[PDB]
RNA sequence: UGUAAGUUAGCAAGAAAGAGUAGCUCUGGUGAUUAUCGAAUCAGAACUUUAAAGGUUAGGGG
RNA sequence: UAUCUGGUUGAUCCUGCCAGUAUUAUAUGCUGAUGUUAAAGAUUAAGCCAUGCAUGUGUAAGUAUAAAGACCAAGUAGGAUGAAACUGCGGACGGCUCAUUAUAACAGUAAUAGUUUCUUUGGUUACAAGGAUAGCUUUGUGAAUGAUAAAGAUAAUACUUGAGACAAUUCAUUCAAGUGAGUUAGGAUGCCACGACAAUUGUAGACAAGUAACCAAUGAGAAUUUCUGAUCUAUCAAUCAGUUGGUAGUAUCGAGGACUACCAAGAUUAUAACGGAUAACGAGGAAUUGGGGUUCGACAUCGGAGAGGGAGCUUUACAGAUGGCUACCACUUCUAAGGAAGGCAGCAGGCGCGUAAAUUACCCACUUUCGAAUUGAAGAGGUAGUGACGACACAUAUUGGAGGGCAAGUCUGGUGCCAGCAGCCGCGGUAAUUCCAGCUCCAAUAGUGUAUAUUAAAGUUGCUGUGAUUAAAACGCUCGUAGUUGAAUUAAUUACUUUGAAUAAAAUAAGGUGUUUAAAGCAAAACAUUAUGUUAAUGAAUAUUCAAGCAUGGGACAAUGC
RNA sequence: AAAUGGAUUUAAAUCUCCUUAUUUAGAGGAAGGAGAAGUCGUAACAAGGUUUCCGUAGGUGAACCUGCGGAAGGAUCAU
């Protein structure tokens, strides 16, 4: 359709080739209201319940540390990095911390084996300046 | 908008952060007139961007349109007045040819550099912050103070400051 | 909006008041009378910024209050009064006398005038109707409701009124020579002569009215307020005489 | 109470309209007053912008136009025999627009009588024609061009006139109509 | 419908991203009175607003054009 | 008025579930013969009361 | 700045994505000399609220023997002034919020020959009468509300009657001139209802002042209505029965199924009706863009709606009002246990909620609104306080990093596939360029990292502008309706195009102006040693501007012609 | 002209059915993904040791095997 009264297909086709974009369709529709821990909210709050480990994929060896959180405002059970050094030895348990996220990666970035997020506070002034 | 006043930028970063071929031509011109950082190249190439693209917009009219006429001479009076653009060259595309330079030279610290007032470009730039120095009738402590061909024979130093 | 508003925020009043944008967030809201919202100048205006007689509106209240200001030929109180056009406005105590008109810029500018001419008033007409018991009256642009008129007095003519009696003095046809202010959209101020009426049988009548340098534009028949006949004047114009200087004059003689 | 705004309605597509706001003063209706005959009985309604409303509730005279004969004389109503909208309407007595009701013409009949000195009520009153303060005889040769319909002489005879109801005696508080003639005499006796 | 008909118009509306148009209608219930008595379906009717007679109808025919007949002569 | 799962698509189904119904005084629709004559049937409206299938006959449902 | 770079391989050329990059705006870590300007409990909870304030008003003018008038002051109808009270006006404006809302509202446009107040402005039409009511006095109740009961007086521009002499309403009939167009403004006849220009006020500031109806303006206002214009969705394809139209009525300020009675079977839909979703109030506008676009807009200004949830009403010109009332639901408070009021999505402030948002301040001096009015009020508005959301100018020090992307160490000590770094490829198994530290220097600099989201990059959503043999992707094939596209040809509309009309500002662009420059503001002067003058000084022409609507010149390319 | 009786209009509130949407518990059953250099085979890539693949039908611990009909993306552009 290349003319001057067909406007209607030409419309009416990037509006249904449109939903075959992974990462337009994938904001649109509801899944970032249901199927996501966080939310809208860059960063969310929950309680500290269970210090874990996590082992690492397989070009690599040595074992991550980590948490295991219930948010506030969902009351999902989550788990997040312990940023980057002798760091498990400053949050306690059931403390009240910040969660921020990763970033991206494939889909998951830091402690390797699904893990998608990350302590930014302790209730203190951050897990850096502690 | 929440506010009823006007908020304007005046410099904008560079696309790219690390070049070694834009390093040195920023610390070429930082040292050449005392600058304090970057941002004042920055300022120096918006104010000059702008004026291009008005220029730029110009010269796609036709040569005899009222448009370009009010709007063509206006840009190029104003750039006269302020000695960016030389009197002798009375057209638009003299104003494409500008460069960074040109606009850097009439700041007040190269000015008063240039009258002999201060040794160094830096020693300029301390002699304008301790309100020394007077345009006119008017001091003034802010180095970045352009100053026009006519306020330019008005630039001298402090009758005995309180 | 339960009811009529009381109001006027200064963004929302007419632009060619100028009102500053950062003086206050209100604007003097005109009361009614002659004059519509948009084509008045409330006294306050005239008295705070066009002759800077007061600095706030505290100070107009004491010179409108102290019965020293007269618009027409009576004598008002109101602080907010809709002044709109020819009607003249004398301030006795400083012995002068303007005449609010419009000019080339699209804005109310004050033309002053001696005590003579200071005594009469240019009404256009706007309906002419028989009332009850078949006496024919005019409603003139002013609001002015004026008994048994000439039966030459049609709706679109302009008649001139002696202030002092109330009674009609001169009256101008409406015709293709005879010169005229516009007073409505993109001519406001703009004087020159009649040279064709064509009229469209369903919405609008537009005229062609061509300047006294030679200048033509047209103008819906809203807009048009005969002035006087044969390109003669009954009232003095303004400083620029109602002709406008394209783009460049103004903005040269602003240069220099 | 109710309300006469379209937002309750439907679209002319068939569906279903939405609520944005609730009901407001602007679209207000009142409850109708159906008109009975009988003793007066009218009352006073504040309108909208203070102006006053006289809603009659119960009305029995009114003032009827012969058209003809150019004048206006104030007659008791005594029934309602056609109402075009509703067939309740003529039961109850309901005094509405171009309802169809029946008044005596008594005083017709006397300005007839003073005006021209014959009387319409007389079954001779054709005869009366033929067979003759004294110049009535110059008014008389004016029903020997100009003629009555049949049946408006019936229902002077039999004492109900019909007469049409030409105002809105809920809105004005009053029943102004007009003796019914000859087109539209015949097409209203006809439906009784 | 009696003393009454619809009238459909059609017209194009410019997108203008795609620089192009697109056909579009509307239906209008106008009035039409018995003067047009050989006013059929598919003829061509210029209509004049007048006040709202009903809940639609909102427009009167001033006059009408006969055009080509489809073997279905649907007069007012 | 409203009616589900299931289904061999025929059914389930009178599914389930809800409302109305009396007396009196009236109004209107359904024809024949060419104004007169005639049939039980349906719909609607005021008013009244002890508020109406239930004397008898007369499915409990999922 | 019309820009790309690292990663599939022994190496190569592609498709393609992941990561990097810059910018906006929200949070947050570290840090912080100044001046100007400035957002600031919207996001989650239109959830709940202690306390304080946010609506009142007096001139010579409606009424004042306050036992108020040592306070100017004297006083025989009440001397200036006058608290409370009756009466009049206002609290229907302003202020807050965005829950509802998908042709609904809103924007442009057009109509009202289909309605119309309030205020303000022009006009038009008996030498003086009758009762009773508050403040006042007196007797009181209740724990108590902005609670209230009896009696005795006393005024009116309060409530009435009444001469002073027409106006507008309904109905019937009739003669008819502006307007594009009217049995139209208007006149005449007959009839009913209504019926006046205070039975009014200043002795001082004859002249004011006040009043009742009826015309016109305010009014391009308000309210309805015309044409065009909205996001996603077909795992929403048929929807509707006052529903579509007609006649008569009813109701309303008025058209109108707005409601009623009778009659007919109509109205919308593949050009997407009817449904569903929105973490949806609409617009001016905002962020980012070579051009085209994409995303946002609770919040300056305009329009809409709401006051915990519905519903029903009172007063009045304007309210379906909630800083008005009544009832039901859910709450909150006082209580003498008998009972009572209240609605912070007003300004401060508290609880809860969340990543996430400030003083229980001062004043009406600016802008302006209300009022009986030059004076009184105003949590409107202004000033101050907190304020690294942001923007501009300006001193002399922090933040992140040093394998590549990407500027910067093959320096030294520990650590030994452990601890750990690492957005991606990856580095670490004892000689680490990447961990942890010390020194050095790389980038920006009073700012700099991180996280989430928008925009560019993305010619990885394509109109400009993509790909379909083998990377993903031509229906098995043909017929076929809507849709789209259609050979050459001729010496009334629409579409296109050129000029305009008319159209809110703020904002964008742009013209002038030395806020010290700059962001700003729309002002200040250049001198006239300046009142004097230029000068009746500036107001950028301030242009926009798309989709519709109106007028104009042209008819090449197109459609309906007929 | 106040309490008060009655009949309409507008109707909150509440109860009973039925529908839609969202979230969520469940013995058991059939799936997918990741990890741990687990047990059984050798299906595919060379003619992969029976050329591979597509549709369909049946069978079998498992890849898969076999029948019918296609394809070369064949190991033949050739008598």
């Amino acid at each position: 359709a290349r003319g001057l009264h067909a406007a209607r297909k030409m419309l009416a086709q990037r509006r249904a080739n449109k939903w075959a974009d992974k990462e337009w369709k994938k904001g649109k529709l509801v899944t970032r209201y249901k199927c996501n821990p966080l939310g809208t909210a860059s960063h969310a709050k929950g309680l500290v319940q269970e210090k874990l480990g996590i082992e690492t994929k397989q070009p690599n060896s040595g074992i991550r540390k980590c948490v295991r959180v219930r948010l506030l405002k969902n009351g999902k059970k989550i788990t997040a990095f312990v940023p980057r050094d002798g760091s498990l030895n400053y949050v306690n348990e059931n403390d009240e911390v910040l969660i921020s996220g990763f970033g991206r990666r494939g889909h998951a970035v830091g402690d390797i084996p699904g893990v998608r997020f990350k302590v930014v506070c302790v209730a203190g002034v951050s897990l850096w300046g502690l | 908008g929440r506010c009823l006043r006007n908020h304007s930028i005046t410099y904008k970063t560079p696309k790219v952060p690390y070049e070694r071929e834009r390093f040195d031509a920023e610390l070429k011109l930082v040292g050449q007139f005392g600058l304090k950082n970057k941002k004042e190249i920055q300022r120096v190439h918006y104010m000059l961007g702008h004026m291009r693209t008005i220029a730029k917009v110009m010269l796609m009219k036709d040569a005899k349109d009222p448009k370009r006429l009010l709007e063509g001479a206006a840009l190029l009076r104003r750039l006269h007045n302020l000695g960016i653009l030389p009197r002798d060259q009375n057209k638009l595309e003299f104003v494409l040819a500008l460069k960074e330079e040109n606009l850097l030279e009439r700041r007040l610290q190269t000015l008063v550099y240039r009258k002999g007032f201060a040794k160094s470009i830096h020693h300029a730039r301390v002699l304008i912050r301790g309100k020394m120095i007077k345009v006119g009738k008017q001091v003034v402590d802010v180095p970045s103070f352009l100053v026009r061909v006519e306020s330019e024979p008005l630039i001298q130093l402090a009758d005995n400051t309180p | 909006a339960r009811g009529p508003r009381h109001h006027l925020k200064r963004l929302n009043a007419p632009h060619h008041w100028m009102l500053s944008k950062l003086g206050g967030t209100f604007a003097p809201k005109p009361s009614h009378g002659p004059h519509g919202m948009k084509e008045c100048l409330p006294l306050i205006l005239i008295l705070r910024n066009r002759l800077n007689y007061a600095l706030n509106g505290r100070e107009v209240t004491m010179i409108v209050k102290n019965r020293t200001i007269k618009i027409d030929g009576k004598i008002r109180t109101d602080t907010r009064y809709p002044v709109g056009f020819m009607d003249v406005l004398s301030i006795p105590r400083t012995k002068e006398n303007f005449r609010l008109m419009y000019n080339t810029k699209r804005r109310f500018c004050l033309v002053p005038l001696t005590a003579e001419q200071a005594k009469f008033k240019l009404c256009k007409i706007e309906k002419r109707v028989l009332g009850t018991g078949a006496i024919p009256y005019i409603v003139t642009h002013d609001g002015r409701t004026i008994r048994y008129p000439h039966p030459e007095l049609q709706a679109n003519d302009t008649i001139k009124l002696n202030l002092e009696t109330g009674k009609i003095v001169d009256f101008v046809k409406f015709d293709i020579g005879n010169t005229a202010m516009m007073i409505g959209g993109n001519g406001m101020g703009r004087v020159g002569v009649i040279v064709k009426r064509e009229v469209h049988p369903g919405s609008f009548e537009i005229v062609h009215i061509k300047d006294a340098k030679g200048n033509t534009f047209t103008t819906r028949l809203n807009n048009v307020f005969v002035i006087g006949k044969g390109t003669e004047t009954l009232v003095n114009l303004p400083l620029d005489k109602g002709i406008k200087k394209p783009l460049l004059q103004q903005v040269n003689e602003t240069i220099k | 109470g109710i309300t006469r705004d379209s937002r309750h309605k439907r679209r002319a597509t068939g569906g279903k309209k939405n609520s944005m706001q609730k009901k407001k003063k602007n679209t207000m209706g009142r409850q109708p007053a159906n008109t009975r005959l009988g003793a007066i009985r009218v009352h006073d309604v504040r309108c909208r912008y203070g102006i006053i409303k006289r809603r009659a509730l119960r009305l029995e005279n009114g003032n009827f136009s012969w058209a003809s004969q150019s004048i206006t004389k104030g007659t008791k109503i005594l029934n309602v025999v056609y109402n075009a909208s509703d067939n309740d309407f003529v039961r109850t007595n309901t005094l509405v627009k171009g309802a169809i009701i029946e008044i005596d013409p008594a005083p017709f009949r006397l300005w007839f009588l003073k005006f021209y000195g014959k009387d319409i009520a007389s079954t001779d009153y054709y005869k009366s024609l033929e067979s003759a303060q004294k110049k009535y005889a110059k008014k008389l040769e004016v029903l020997k061009n100009m003629k009555f319909d049949e049946a408006l002489l019936e229902g002077f005879q039999s004492g109900r006139v019909l007469a049409c109801i030409s105002s809105r005696p809920g809105q004005t508080g009053s029943v102004e109509g007009y003796i019914l003639e000859g087109k539209e005499l015949d097409f209203y006796s006809k439906k009784i | 419908m009696k003393r009454t008909i619809i009238v459909r118009r059609d017209y194009f509306h410019y997108v203008s991203k795609y620089q192009r148009y697109e056909k579009r209608h509307k239906n209008i219930a106008v009035h039409c009175s018995p003067a047009f008595r050989q006013l059929k379906e598919g003829d061509h009717v210029v209509i004049g607003q007048c006040r709202p007679l009903s809940k639609t109808v909102r427009f009167n025919v001033l006059k009408f054009t006969s055009r080509g007949t489809g073997d279905k002569k649907q007069f007012a």
